[PDB]
């Protein structure tokens, strides 16, 4: 009736943790999570290097993000790697991640932080040069704004990673979408839209 | 296709609508200005000789900045025309692109994140579009123990201070703890001090200390662990 087999959980990727629990300590971004997370504080550390040994994944490869932009896709990795509450998106690929619903705002804010910063391709899942053991813009692929490559705010959620996160149209505080980062503050507002994905009320 | 970082210098592109407004009329036939700029916009629009992060700091944009413009000036003090000057222009900007390249990587390799160790928060400038921002300088999680052994009776000097603290932007304050074996702690000093003074010491102040620098941020710049020892 209630999906709590899906509730409060992490997924077996290779950096998670097996089950959630508090931590004393995470670094800057990784913060909102500390009362319960899926990531270690060398995790939320290792999040905000360059070329994070997490993924060997280079966010530079047109040269160095504008700092506002960096730091959505840190609270990308942050929230991927700590939420105790994507249960109900879990699928295998040994798990991942498909169609979390990130609210219209994150969404927008990421995009809008972002255009002043450039890229090389529009869909990074592949297709990249990946010859030094970390990823380079392959041959002929000219270096532009990101509103070139990701002309909506959908398509920067969506094909940056791979599809683990969907644009929702639904806004915050609707219940039914997830913030990708949040003020400590306020109270983890995720919590309660996993458990009614969870519940047989919503798929 | 990236710009040379030089116009985000204001002096500098100031003195380029200078020579075109000033300069190109007593220098150069009125049909050739035109193309001429369009040539000088696209020389400074691309910059080819340069791994480039696409960031400077202000004192490399300075330097490169202040040896174009000086050449430039040398240029039109001599007073030169028509096509002595087209070439000796282009030529003049060639030569400047090569030593603003070296600027450049001299910063690349010494002047960008100097931290060794922990975070330092530094200023840039994007040259992809003259912003200029904060960028985070980040090292490793910690910046390591100090063993440090005193002589009883004798003062005890825990430095926290590190080479780049100096440059790095946006801290705030050196906060010292004590660490028990019961797992816990107790701050025990908390200011613009780099150092923590106890003055003579006793058996009972050997044992585990931490510093923590603070950013405005929302986490530490630096962490330091000491572990005392006492000579009885
Ligand atoms: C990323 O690259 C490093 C260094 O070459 C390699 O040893 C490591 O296996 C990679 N890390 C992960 C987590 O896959
Ligand atoms: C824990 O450790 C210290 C030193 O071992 C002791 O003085 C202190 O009473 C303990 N603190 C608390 C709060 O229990
Ligand atoms: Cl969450």
């Amino acid at each position: 009736p209630w999906g709590d087999e899906l509730l409060n959980i992490c997924m077996n990727a290779k950096h998670h943790k097996r089950v959630p629990s508090p931590e004393d300590k995470l670094y800057e971004e990784c913060i909102p999570w500390k009362d319960n997370a899926c990531c270690t504080l060398t995790t939320s550390w290792e999040a905000h290097l360059d070329v994070s040994p997490l993924y060997n994944f280079s966010l530079f490869h047109c040269g160095l993000l504008m700092p506002g932009c960096r730091k959505h896709f840190i609270q990308a990795i942050c929230f991927y790697e700590c939420s105790p509450n994507l249960g109900p998106w879990i699928q295998p690929v040994g798990e991942r991640v498909v169609n979390v619903p990130l609210c219209q705002e994150d969404c927008e804010e990421w995009w809008e932080d972002c255009r002043m910063s450039y890229t090389c391709k529009s869909n990074w899942r592949g297709g990249w040069d990946w010859s030094q053991g970390k990823n380079r813009c392959p041959k002929g692929a000219q270096c532009l704004p990101f509103s070139h490559y990701f002309p909506t705010p959908a398509d920067l959620c969506e094909k940056t990673w791979s599809n683990s996160f969907k644009a929702s149209p639904e806004r915050r505080n609707s219940g039914r979408c997830l913030q990708k980062w949040f003020e400590p503050a306020q109270g983890n507002p995720n919590v309660a839209v996993a458990r009614l994905f969870a519940s047989e009320f919503l798929e | 296709r990236s710009p040379w970082c030089v116009i985000c210098d204001p002096s500098v592109v100031l003195a380029l609508k200078s020579l075109e407004k000033d300069y190109l009329p007593g220098h150069l036939d009125a049909k050739h200005h035109k193309a001429m700029m369009e040539r000088v916009e696209n020389a400074v629009k691309d910059f080819q000789e340069l791994a480039y992060m696409g960031v400077v700091d202000e004192a490399t944009l300075q330097k490169g900045s202040w040896s174009l413009l000086k050449d430039l000036k040398r240029i039109t003090d001599s007073d030169v025309k028509g096509d002595l000057f087209v070439k000796e222009l282009f030529w003049m900007l060639h030569l400047q692109k090569e030593t603003f390249a070296t600027y450049v990587a001299r910063f690349q390799k010494e002047a960008y994140c100097p931290n060794k160790c922990g975070v330092m928060l530094q200023t840039l400038i994007w040259c992809k579009n003259c912003k200029k921002e904060v960028h985070a300088c980040r090292k490793s999680y910690d910046c390591g123990e100090r063993n440090v052994e005193v002589p009883q009776m004798e003062d005890m000097i825990l430095d926290c201070e590190l080479n780049w603290h100096q440059a790095s932007e946006g801290l705030t304050d050196y906060s010292f703890y004590r660490v028990w074996g019961n797992n816990t702690e107790t701050l025990v000093s908390k200011g613009k001090e780099a150092t923590l003074t106890k003055p003579m010491v006793g058996p009972e102040d050997a044992g585990s200390y931490r510093c923590e620098l603070g950013s405005v941020n929302s986490s530490p710049a630096t962490i330091i662990n000491f572990h005392v020892t006492v000579l009885p």
